[PDB]
């Protein structure tokens, strides 16, 4: 999935 | 004399057609053609063929739901053997005993999208009027008139026929091919995607206006990648990203977009849980591939190193991510000052938030590289995707725990391999083009940890974060400010105070002070013998994706022992020493007791005993004998102790 930087 | 022709039917030349239009997965059963190309449809008469010296045809095309001339969305035109290139005509090819083969051409700006076509035959004094067929047309990248046209056979197979792909994913040191069935061309999606244009917001403002409008890529690519994620109810997928996607189905599931595109017709064109970045991109490709716009799509990767304020922030929808997804269609742009033209970024990710119908893009790829900002449609979101400055003052420091705009990746044409853009949107770090764009992107600002008086333990104090404004623009930024506790080796520990404002405008050429209050009763209980205490800020100016952070530790310092020398300082004989200290807690202090020692002044270490507590502000003195002895400097000293207040040092010289 997406994660934060 | 002469008998009106009577047509027996009309052979829509499927096979031919579709082969010569790159259109035969999608003429199976229906006529799809590109525009600015000839097509073939061949007439069989029951009877008398066509002559040309008796008989008359006139065909009319019409697409959508108010077509008009001037629209471009209505046209009527003569058979007839002059053909004027870029109009709309019909010629004869053949002529057999019973067949008229003829060949019709569309302007290569033609809007896009299903039309009906007619045919009037005329024989003399008497006409006749009738539905020939329907055909669809479609953007023609083999077209060297038509905006989409790409120079490269290659290319165009890859970018707007290849039917599978690889979307990249993972991380910039891991980089993740997953494969993705696009099925652009499969049963049912072309008619999907003509119904995602007829139920966008524009179309039913003005659906005569929208129709005309789809002879432009640019239009198209801008509702119909505005359309995959459309803060009205009417788009194709909703976006979550809290690993909760039981309501549905995950976006690490799909493989391909063709079964999200069938699921949303199929429930009343209601949103498709869940997307992600890439799913959205995904289907954003699906879409604009069908009507024949170029399309790829594109994955960007950011990179933290790691206490920082910046990785807090985000951690605990425009964020930065380990990637973002999205895609770059082909096309000019004479929409926009020259030179334009080519891949164009359009992110259809959920937030259209600053203006407009739809975000972001299309933008010039160019654009973005080059800093200019100002160039239609939404540069600012697709710049900040693939940029972010951040500076840190400790007291003037570029900071790297943010990298943005890595290894930005695409399939390569013709190939199972990925292609580093990274190019396209950004020159090299520290060159002067890199500088030069930075610069035409942001057309003087700092901050600092100020306090302004003396911290002392056991004081309610401010701590502010001066923010200096010297330019001559205004500045909308979010502002995180708090304070932690930290101890003498760096290790942080709990907050001691918040401020976070969503809305800090900052005038032009103007300063401010933005306070938050340290409280003793938040930095008491978890606070070291350091008496150390980090406060941090961090700005935020998400436009251009810029950041500022400054922090500062701060002292709180110990009370003052007084120590006071009654009596003489002759070489001789007896002394006494008051030594004292203010209370400066809120709260009374129990077990104090003094220690005093000094060689030159005292033999003996004198401790003494304080049973009633201190109360907060109440100062406790104590009186002790010395009995000096030689002629120079002595040097009393003095420890206290307590429950709450230990190892508070003091000295006097003396003599």
């Amino acid at each position: 999935p997406x994660l934060p930087f | 004399m002469a008998e009106e022709l009577v047509l027996e039917r009309c052979d829509l030349e499927l096979e031919t057609n579709g082969r010569d239009h790159h259109t035969a997965d999608l003429c199976r059963e229906k006529l799809v053609v590109r525009r600015g190309q000839p097509f073939w449809l061949t007439l069989h008469f029951e009877g008398r063929n066509y002559q040309a010296s008796v008989d008359s045809l006139t065909f009319s095309v019409v697409t959508g739901p108010a077509p008009s001339q001037e629209a471009g969305t209505k046209a009527r035109f003569p058979l007839r053997d002059a053909v004027e290139e870029g109009d709309w005509t019909a010629t004869v090819v053949d002529q057999q005993d019973c067949t008229l083969s003829l060949q019709l051409t569309t302007p290569a700006n033609a809007p896009i999208g299903l039309y009906r076509l007619s045919l009037e035959a005329s024989t003399g004094y008497q006409g006749s009027s009738f539905v020939l067929g329907h055909f669809i047309l479609l953007f023609n990248a083999w077209c060297p008139a038509d905006a989409v046209y790409l120079d490269s056979e290659e290319e165009r197979q890859e970018y707007v026929l290849t039917q599978q792909g690889f979307i990249y994913q993972g991380s910039a040191k891991f980089i993740k091919n997953i494969p993705w069935n696009f099925g652009q061309f499969q049963d049912g999606i072309l008619d999907i995607c003509l119904i995602l244009l007829d139920v966008n917001p524009k179309f039913l403002k003005n659906a005569g206006r929208d129709c005309s409008r789809r002879s432009s890529p640019v239009y198209v690519g801008r509702v119909g990648s505005g359309m995959v994620n459309c803060n009205d109810d009417q788009g194709v997928l909703l976006g979550r990203w809290d690993n909760n996607y039981g309501d549905g189905v995950s976006p690490m599931s799909w493989i391909g977009s063709v079964d999200i595109l069938r699921r949303w017709k199929n429930h009343g064109c209601q949103r498709v849980k869940y997307g992600q970045c890439w799913v959205f991109a995904a289907v954003a490709c699906t879409v604009l591939r069908c009507l024949g716009i170029p399309t790829r799509v594109v994955t960007n990767y950011n990179s933290a190193h790691d206490s920082n304020l910046l990785i807090e922030y985000f951690r605990n929808s425009e964020m930065i991510w380990n990637f973002h997804c999205w895609v770059e269609s082909w096309m000019t742009r004479p929409d926009l000052q020259p030179g334009y033209e080519g891949w164009q970024a359009l992110d259809p990710t959920p937030q259209e938030k600053s203006e407009g119908t739809y975000c972001c893009g299309p933008v010039p790829v160019r654009a973005i590289k080059e800093g200019d900002l100002s160039t239609k449609y939404d540069a600012p979101f697709v710049f900040a995707e693939v940029n972010a400055d951040v500076v840190d003052w400790i007291q003037k420091s570029i900071n790297r725990s943010l990298i943005v705009g890595l290894k930005i990746s695409t399939k390569s044409v013709g190939r199972d391999e990925r292609e580093d853009i990274t190019h396209t949107y950004k020159y090299p770090e520290g060159s002067s083009e890199e500088r030069e764009a930075f610069t035409r992107a942001n057309h003087g600002m700092a901050m600092r940890i100020r306090v302004g008086q003396s911290m002392n333990m056991g004081s309610d104090f401010d701590v502010f974060a001066h923010i200096t404004n010297n330019t001559a623009e205004e500045y909308v930024c979010r502002l995180l400010l708090c304070a932690r506790t930290v101890s003498y080796n760096g290790i942080l520990g709990p907050e001691c105070g918040t401020k976070y404002l969503l809305n800090l405008t900052l005038e032009p050429f103007s300063e401010k002070s933005v306070p938050l209050c340290i409280l003793y009763e938040k930095y008491r209980d978890c606070l070291t013998e350091s008496n150390l205490i980090k406060v941090r800020a961090l700005l935020v100016e998400p436009v251009i994706n810029s950041y500022l952070l400054a922090e500062r530790d701060l002292y709180l310092e110990n009370p003052e022992i007084k120590i006071r020398i009654l009596g003489e300082p002759k070489q001789k004989r007896k002394l006494v020493a008051e030594v004292s200290l203010q209370n400066p807690l809120p709260v009374a202090l129990e077990g104090c007791t003094f220690t005093v020692e000094g060689a030159g002044l005292t033999e003996e270490q004198k401790t003494v005993e304080i049973p009633d507590p201190v109360e907060a502000g109440e100062e406790v003195k104590v009186r002790m004998d010395l009995v000096p002895l030689h002629m120079g400097l002595h040097k009393l000293v003095v420890n206290f102790e307590s429950d709450k207040l230990k190892a508070v040092k003091g000295f006097r010289n003396v003599i």
